[PDB]
């Protein structure tokens, strides 16, 4: 169960974002620029397994469904994107994993002198595992994390040996929206 | 064809002027605010009394003041400026569809030499400056009717890689994004080439900064690649500065400690005692509210410099020899680091200006080639 919380915005538009019981977050949000709302853990780990249900996931424009956190050592920013709005997240292809009912396709994707949870000024790789399709949501959902680390490193994809926060999130932009997830 | 043109922007470090490759691993500083295109030559022909170069004086640069086409290139750092000739030379880039380079193209420009002099305090490799302001001269309208493209060109400013420069129209980049582009005019000041917008009210995190009716004038916002920094007026710096620190003091973040001022910049913190997210720094957001009903938004990677390890310095610093709502000076000149991870579009032919801020998982150097 959770123990972080996570709730930013760039100021623009509407972000009313609710962290409510447990592990359960929603977010509504309209005439945005651009937020990111989540729920998850102040260490991540490689061998979670993330429990969700997104009783609502209704974007209007751009937005993400998405597990993301990161590494030090080296620096690294992760990301699996299980559902978005009007697009689909890509990047450099590296590959392919199937991974809990789904097929997602790997991509990395990289940084330079951007903001990070190293400073204002800082490079690193992003890695992505975005899923083909939609995962329907409303019902208990898993992220088998390790399988989509296994396939990373198996493209030469290694993360940092240390882990910070790991958040299943709702990253809005240029949008409206409403997200209802709980984590476990 | 006549495809939009396309070249890659370097932020240099040393100096935090950004530039884009000109000919033969030469580089020319992007000055937005420019009216000419100049470099340094090797050792092209034109009336002075031509309209062509009546224009290009038109507006004599400060220092500056006005048979062969001469011309006044000044340097947009220091001011100094220097007369100098008229010459054909070529810009070499790539066409673009919108989202990647395509073919090469050499573009037929006019240029004025400039003695080397003049490349003080420029950055290394530079032999000179790309004027953008709109115009006879300036880049974009050289490259529009050399190539018969659109009058229009596009920024996206990096805060590191390499970002987009696309001069001609054509689709706009990141078209998952860029769909929704908000616009607001660009308002024609007297005398003058540059790039003004205008802004009701700055609000610092929810709350307005209490500045005037109208200080924040019809086209009292400027735009500039000479600084990394923001200019404001003295009007707008106590009020705007006042309100930043307020809302600083009350963040469950770090507490922050002042440390000594860096100059020009009398407001810098210690790095471990600023918390970091998504924005960047975690400092209070700066909104410019815009004609259009959309905001400019600034976080921490905008508002604040990284001047060395372990300083950071707000970026707003006041206009020194200046009355408050003194018509002429805009009320705020916005810099390099505000546009950063912006995807500018400017459109001299609509008198309007695209801006959006891409998400905070990208930026500017994610354009290209698969």
């Amino acid at each position: 169960s959770t123990d972080y919380w996570q709730n930013w915005t760039d100021g623009g538009g509407i972000v009313n974002a609710v962290n409510g019981s447990g592990g359960n977050y929603s977010v509504n949000w309209s005439n945005t620029g651009n937020f990111v709302v989540g729920k998850g853990w102040t260490t991540g780990s490689p061998f979670r397994t993330i429990n969700y249900n997104a009783g609502v996931w209704a974007p209007n424009g751009n937005g993400y469904l998405t597990l993301y956190g990161w590494t030090r050592s080296p620096l690294i920013e992760y990301y699996v994107v299980d559902s978005w709005g009007t697009y689909r997240p890509t990047g450099t292809y590296k590959g392919t994993v199937k991974s809990d009912g789904g097929t997602y396709d790997i991509y990395t994707t990289t940084r330079y002198n951007a903001p990070s949870i190293d400073g204002d000024r800082t490079t690193f790789t992003q890695y992505w595992s975005v899923r083909q399709s939609k995962r329907p949501t409303g019902s208990n959902a898993t992220i088998t994390f390790t399988n989509h680390v296994n396939a990373w490193k198996s493209h030469g994809m290694n993360l940092g040996s240390n882990w910070a926060y790991q958040v299943m999130a709702t990253e809005g932009y240029q949008s409206s929206g409403s997200s209802n997830v709980t984590v476990w | 064809e006549g495809l939009p043109v396309l070249a890659p922007v370097t932020k240099d470090t040393a100096t935090s002027l950004y530039t884009i490759p000109f000919h033969d691993g030469a580089s020319l500083v992007l000055d937005v605010a420019g009216l000419l295109v100049w470099s340094t030559c090797e050792g092209a022909e034109i009336a002075c009394s031509s309209p062509t170069c009546l224009l290009a004086n038109a507006y004599p640069a400060p220092g500056c003041p006005a048979k062969p086409c001469t011309a006044y290139p000044s340097n947009p750092v220091t001011g100094a400026c220097a007369a100098g000739s008229l010459f054909h030379t070529r810009f070499a880039a790539n066409t673009t569809d919108g989202n990647k380079p395509v073919s090469e193209v050499n573009v037929r420009v006019l240029a004025a030499c400039a003695p080397s002099k003049l490349l003080a305090s420029l950055p290394r490799g530079s032999t000179g400056v790309a004027g953008l302001a709109g115009s006879g001269l300036a880049l974009p309208s050289q490259v529009a009717s050399a190539q018969k493209v659109p009058n229009k060109f596009l920024l996206c400013l990096p805060t590191g890689g390499p970002g987009v420069a696309i001069f001609g129209g054509g689709p706009l980049p990141w078209p998952q994004f860029t769909q929704s582009m908000d616009y607001t005019p660009l308002v024609a000041k007297g005398g003058s080439p540059a790039h003004y917008i205008s802004a009701r009210s700055i609000k610092v995190e929810n709350t307005r900064v209490p500045i005037s009716e109208r200080a924040l004038a019809t086209g009292g916002v400027m735009l500039s690649t000479r600084l990394p920094y923001v200019l404001l007026r003295r009007d707008v710096y106590r009020p705007l500065v006042d309100a930043f620190t307020k809302a600083l003091a009350a963040q469950g973040a770090p507490v922050a400690r002042a440390v000594k001022p860096v100059a020009p910049f009398e407001l810098c913190y210690d790095t471990k005692t600023l918390g970091n997210n998504p924005g960047g720094y975690w400092v209070p957001n700066v909104l410019l509210e815009l004609d259009g009903g959309s905001d400019w938004a600034m976080t921490g990677k905008n508002s604040m410099v990284d001047v060395k390890p372990g300083t950071a310095c707000v970026a707003f610093v006041e206009m020194k020899g200046v009355d408050a709502g003194d018509g002429s000076a805009p009320a705020v000149i916005l810099g390099g680091a505000q546009m950063e991870d912006f995807v500018l579009d400017f459109d001299m032919e609509k008198k309007r200006l695209g801006f959006l801020r891409l998400p905070h998982f990208t930026g500017c150097s994610s354009f290209n080639f698969a």
